């Protein structure tokens, strides 16, 4: 119930275009265009790459669970249940739900039976895809591959895969699909109601606190 | 078992058949009114149903033990087995189901019909006695669930309807002290002979000997003989269980067992 | 003691329930009779309170436990009726044209209303649901309610014009006004005289009984018209002599107290919910 | 069977007794009130009788889920078997018949008594979960009739009382929005363990061993011993089932069968 | 659609419910209110029709779907009351000496009546059973019945003397007269100003509900002396202000419609039985 | 029965629980200011209640929740403080020589009390223990107590002559007299203008809060000399302008209600439970 | 099995338990009769209660003899079993809990689980004689 | 393959050889929540 309803979509978009995420993707695009029109070190480099990958996740259409997806779902639930939403609330809260929801996240690049995972904090791993045992990392290869290959939002990160595979023995298909962040197998595991996945999903929902 | 007991009886010795859920009780659903009027407004008595291995009794009082001494109304039901059982595992529960919903029941002689509207109180200080020739062989005072009767031919269930001294407004409204009595207090017991060991032969639920014998007698329209009742109605057969009738029943049952050994 | 928590409790059915408690609820509690002054006017006595006390003592209640209260008439007793007293009976004579006043008083003193103040001058007041009313008490409660559109504009009434408002109670001592639950309203009520409280109906008050001394079953505690419940404590007795009425009460005081009960909100066990 | 299990257990190998109507539940009739008042006018909770092979649980709500979320009250009932059961054939029906007639029940404290006046709604989205070590071994959602539990140690019966969305005028009159609540909604389940398989020995409606042991103990006035309860009350024997009790019970049951092979 | 025949339906006792139909009954039916002219007289307003309509809309009833129908009074409204409408509510201010008239009106409107004519001047009439009555309606009905022997001779009356005839109803707008069943009767009723119909009692008419605004429960719809039941559709409410009465109606209109239900004879289901 | 007081609730220190019991019998909780009249006088405005309600709307209280109550001065407001309201705050403008009156009102409201009446003119009274007091309230209370020997002979005061009596409160609207626990007493005060009640002190009322607007910290709810606890609800501010005070309270209202807790509330508005 | 086998009163230090299935620790909080000014200031008679009195016990089962098998702090059998399962990522079977979670395993210790545990523990004991 | 019509009728059938099998509700209800559903422009009947 509301009489105004004067394009709340447009009102939200107006303040959304100016959020840090919007100007950040604009600056990323501008920087790439300028590069075209021109002519712990590992932890720092991976942190920068992680920020860029967060921007890429916002920009593009990923087939994984895509942390931004969970952020939007939590935002929708909170908005629907909350009963205090003025004219200038959905604007300037959809922006915040874009900014601060899940500040820390990780991404994956799958490659020829191996996986290279990165974190915005600075963490970085690389591990075989059939049996989860980490292998030596190659930051130069990762920086090469991140620009072209598709990135898998590590909803279920390697810290959790190791525990889950080691304790709850998983099949190759389910493990591969969890690595690919397949919603089918993620919802299958939550339907099974196993504590590791339940705990991690609750951790992310808590991280959406703002 | 049947031929073994046949030999043991032909050379006089202690027989015995293990029965799951024997039909020891002749079928009888009835009621006795220890207080009544032609108006049938204020009644007190006991309804019961004996059937197969099940007994249900329900002592009811329409005044809920007001004029009675000590606000405690005594109820007693006697079931007289036609044969003595042995080592009988007996379930005993409160709240006889079949006499706990409203009914309209014909009078003692069918002349009229009276309304019964139970409100189930808890039967307090219940006492189930198992008697052999008048001697108390076993007794159980307020101990529901599974129990055991060592050796008995009569069951004496003595339960009570105690008016609840403390009463919330709802139950207080349910039980007035004036005449109308629109709700009738009731306390019930249920008693199933789950298994037992009988010296003589009876129908069961585990066996089909009575089924085979009566089916044979019904296939060929055998004329009614002297001792067995028409159609071998088990109720009429067990109500009067004279020795000659028992002997013929044992003979036909063992023959039916010998047949069922091969013909199923 | 785990006050303020819904904690489930398990109770068996083989347990033999304990002995009576009438002697406790007499030797401890306090019976409390509220009668109209016309009763004493017809009795024409004045040792009679003492005589009734002695008869109650014969029936069980100790001397100081049975206490009597007078009131000029039902409509005057209606204004702020607070029964600060342990087991309440209200003798209530019935006369024509006081049916609604009797019903209002019966509802008010039989059901536990929890309620908050109302600044008529400042806010617009809306009724939540089925169990919310506004009770106005005073010497002259002339409530004039003007409903409001979704734009806060009057319909049938002009917010600046008190005259076109819709009256729903004129000079009533007590008025349980119920409006269309879902709409903002602007009230006007004579603030110097009559107070108004936004009240809502908790469970029943199981501590107060009403003995309608007169006619037919006319009490309707439930403002809903579909349901006309007959509560246990809305007793009714014929009358031609106040002595006979009081003797009936004295004789059957055990039954009346059985119908009533200890006030739930007065118990220590209700400490951190709405204890009063 | 009994000596075979004795030897298959003497040598450490898995054993098994087949039981028809195993009295695995100790007798327990009681109720939990998740909401109550001194007047006992607006109650809500569960009642249950667990006896023999019967679980019989009825969740009741006086307001008929008037103010519950989405007008759906939720009821749960746990039953922890004292010993695991195997290959259990079970009979699940709705409308618990025991808790399906008016009652007055002594309060949990024992002070007052409250009135129970059931009207039986249908139980909806019932889930029967058979658990072993906390892991759901089997689940049956709204599947009545005979069912099977391959192996289980605990039973969680969950059912729900949903307010009828649409209502005839009569049922609408039954369920008011006000306080009185002259009728109280109820939804029930009945669960009969028709047969099962278990390692530790139990009592049955088909075997006479418990009754035989209790009878031969009662015959000669054997004094009450250390481990077995007084009089061999099976409810008290099964309510706590220590390994010493298990060993002694298997021994006496084996001898009881050995004796019953000759003495009937 | 297999009308006319009485076919046995079958249903399972384990199926589930369906979504609530409250939305449909608000959004498709038509609510319909009959009140006495004294209502509007006390209201003394006149966009109150619109005010009530908008309140009904807030409750969920579209603007054009609620009808109001003022009637002069009970006695003059009972003369052939035609409820050509979809959900009917009839307010009735109870007054002394109108007990029978109000009960007659309630019996007439709350039950489906199957009426055939009665040519008083030619035939001699009878009553098949307890379910048969004679309803006389007009400006002034004075029914004078003369019962007859088995040989067509009057008993207590002469067939030629309307003076000797026995008066059963006198000068009332509505007269639902019953007489002994199985005895032929000869009627005289003032045919120029009071029609009479031989009517049979079908099932109940759920389409309409009655609201006694005044006194105590008196409506005996069942002409049998023994049974004097209380139907869900016979509601009662106390009152001092017609505004308060109407606000109660609007607030609890969902409950009132729940009490009522769509007419069984208005549906295609009842097409070839007595559809109307 | 109870709320399961007599059985223990268990909780895990290693596990964060998820489910919460959503319960409400309300529209929404109601913040509620009690200000002295000099506040409004200095403000010299009168849409200021509207302004403050609008501020609280930002802070997260709907319009109808926040209520405002003027009182003349603390000594006057002390007489029978009716806290008709949910989240109660009292703005006590400190002034010298009102130290005891302020502290005594604070002791009254911040604590729950259980009071019986005191028939002064007939009996003698003791004090059961540390928790007992006598609260005397009215237009002008002048308590005069006289302790009694074991022989019911006064000490320091002849039990007949009243001039010899030891005065303990002299013309106070509210007084909380503590006397020696174990001494029978004869009490004399002006029964028309003052009423005294024997009041036990239950646990603290964790609902009302006291904001001392002026200077030094002098509240002592505990009549004991040794102990002077500073409860979280004894808030204090330094003021020159009432607008600044009110803006402070509004801006920090969430912290104030966090200090308080609404789970302690009574049906009636009295500051003391009454138990005849 | 419900009967008291050993009982000790105000005994501290090392003690023994012959054959026990349950422990009942009863103790008391007695308000000290005589109170120095400091403790009197600590404990008032009013509600506030800034300081909360407590009395506690600690109980260490240093060693014991169990008919069935349990993990210890001196033996690595459980560690070997869990490591062998974890290195190869065995699917969780019917009986043991996921990852050989000892807390759940001892919480629910049915005889089938006990037998399987004893088998794997004795096999690990055999293995430890040669591989470490 | 488990196939559903929008008007109640349901089928279940192998892929290699379209021999239908008894339907399994409470397995289909669980699967359809997560699995990728496929429109059935070639109905099972016409396919067989
Ligand atoms: C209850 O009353 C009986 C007699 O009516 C008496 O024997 C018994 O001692 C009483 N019990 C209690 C607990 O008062
Ligand atoms: C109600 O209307 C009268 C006009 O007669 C007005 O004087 C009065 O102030 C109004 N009440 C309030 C509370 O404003
Ligand atoms: C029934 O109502 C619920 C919400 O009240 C809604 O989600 C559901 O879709 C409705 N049913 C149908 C078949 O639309
Ligand atoms: C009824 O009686 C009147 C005389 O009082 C007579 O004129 C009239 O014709 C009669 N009515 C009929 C229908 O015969
Ligand atoms: C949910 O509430 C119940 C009480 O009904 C409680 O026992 C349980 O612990 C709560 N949920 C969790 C996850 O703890
Ligand atoms: C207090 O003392 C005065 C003087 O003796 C007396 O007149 C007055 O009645 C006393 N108070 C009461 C309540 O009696
Ligand atoms: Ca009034
Ligand atoms: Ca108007
Ligand atoms: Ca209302
Ligand atoms: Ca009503
Ligand atoms: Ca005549
Ligand atoms: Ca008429
Ligand atoms: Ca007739
Ligand atoms: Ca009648
Ligand atoms: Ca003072
Ligand atoms: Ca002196
Ligand atoms: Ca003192
Ligand atoms: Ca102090």
């Amino acid at each position: 119930t509301i009489d105004l309803t004067k394009s709340m979509a447009t009102s939200v978009m107006k303040k959304f275009r100016k959020s840090k995420l919007a100007t950040s993707i604009s600056e990323m695009t501008n920087s790439l265009s300028d590069a075209a029109s021109s002519a712990n070190d590992i932890s720092t480099q991976t942190s920068t790459i992680g920020k860029k990958l967060r921007l890429k996740e916002m920009i593009t259409q990923t087939e994984g669970m895509s942390f931004d997806d969970i952020s939007a779902a939590v935002l929708k639930t909170k908005i629907d249940m909350s009963t205090q939403i003025g004219k200038n609330t959905l604007p300037d809260i959809v922006t915040e739900a874009s900014e601060k929801f899940i500040p820390k996240r990780s991404y994956r690049i799958l490659k020829d039976d191996e996986v290279m995972e990165i974190n915005t904090e600075g963490k970085f791993f690389a591990y075989k895809i059939n049996t989860f045992d980490e292998v030596p990392f190659d930051v130069n290869k990762f920086a090469e591959l991140v620009t072209d290959s598709p990135v898998i939002s590590a909803i279920i990160d390697f810290k959790t895969l190791k525990n889950l595979n080691d304790n709850y023995g998983i099949t190759r298909t389910e493990a591969l699909n969890l690595i690919k962040s397949n919603p089918n197998m993620l919802r299958n595991f939550i339907n099974q109601n196993n504590p590791i996945i339940r705990n991690r999903i609750e951790q992310l929902i808590l991280q959406c606190k703002l | 078992e049947y031929i073994e007991n046949w030999n043991l009886q032909n050379r006089r010795q202690r027989t015995g058949f293990v029965f799951h859920k024997p039909n020891i009780f002749p079928y009888s659903a009835s009621f006795t009114l220890n207080r009544s009027q032609p108006m049938h407004d204020n009644l007190m008595g006991t309804m019961w149903l004996n059937a197969g291995s099940e007994i249900q009794v329900a002592g009811f009082d329409y005044s809920c033990a007001l004029n009675a001494p000590a606000n405690i109304q005594q109820f007693e039901h006697i079931v007289q087995l036609r044969r003595a059982l042995t080592t009988a595992t007996i379930t005993l529960l409160p709240d006889a189901e079949r006499f706990s919903f409203p009914r309209v029941i014909n009078s003692a002689d069918g002349a009229t019909t009276w309304f019964f509207n139970p409100i189930i109180l808890r039967p307090n200080n219940v006492e189930v006695e198992f008697l052999l020739n008048g001697q108390i062989i076993n007794t159980y005072q307020a101990r529901f669930g599974t129990i055991v009767a060592r050796n008995f031919d009569t069951i004496r269930l003595s339960f009570q309807l105690m008016r609840p001294p403390n009463m919330t407004p709802a139950v207080n409204a349910l039980f007035p002290q004036a005449q109308p009595f629109q709700h009738h207090a009731t306390v019930g017991l249920t008693l199933r002979i789950e298994s037992a060991v009988c010296e003589s032969v009876l129908a069961d639920a585990n066996e089909t000997l009575l089924a085979n014998v009566t089916a044979v007698r019904q296939e060929y329209a055998i004329p009614v003989g002297p001792v067995f009742p028409p159609g071998m109605n088990w109720t009429e057969l067990i109500t009067n269980y004279s020795p000659s009738r028992e002997d013929n029943l044992q003979r036909v049952f063992t023959v039916a067992s010998i047949r069922s050994m091969l013909i199923k | 003691q785990n006050y303020g928590l819904n904690i489930p409790i398990t109770g068996s059915m083989d347990t033999v329930y304990s002995n009576s408690t009438r002697e406790e609820v007499f030797l401890t509690s306090t019976l409390c009779l509220y009668y109209p002054t016309e009763a004493s006017t017809q009795i024409s006595d004045g040792e009679w309170k003492d005589s009734l006390s002695q008869m109650f003592l014969i029936k069980g209640w100790p001397t100081g436990s049975v206490y009597f209260k007078e009131y000029s008439n039902i409509v005057d007793f209606s204004v702020d009726p607070q029964l600060y007293c342990d087991y309440n009976l209200v003798l209530m004579k019935y006369d024509q044209s006081l049916e609604l006043d009797m019903s209002e008083l019966a509802d008010l003193i039989l059901n536990e209303w929890l309620c908050n103040p109302m600044d008529i001058t400042l806010y617009y007041y809306q009724q939540s649901g089925e169990s919310n009313k506004w009770i106005s008490m005073g010497s002259s409660c002339t409530v004039k309610v003007c409903p409001l559109n979704t734009q806060t504009l009057g319909i049938g009434c002009q917010t600046t014009n008190v005259d076109s408002f819709e009256t729903v109670a004129e000079n009533e001592k007590l008025a349980i006004v119920d409006v269309v639950d879902g709409i903002n309203h602007k009230i006007n009520l004579t603030t110097t005289t009559c107070t108004i409280r936004n009240c809502k109906k908790l469970g029943p008050r199981e501590n107060v009984a009403v003995i309608q001394v007169g006619g037919a079953n006319i009490l309707d505690i439930t403002a809903d018209p579909t349901t006309n419940p007959q509560i246990e404590r809305m007793m009714r007795v014929n009358w031609k002599r106040w002595w006979q009425v009081f003797y009936t009460i004295v004789d059957y005081i055990n039954q009346i107290v059985q119908v009533m009960s200890k006030r739930s909100r007065s118990l220590n066990s209700a400490a951190f919910y709405y204890r009063v």
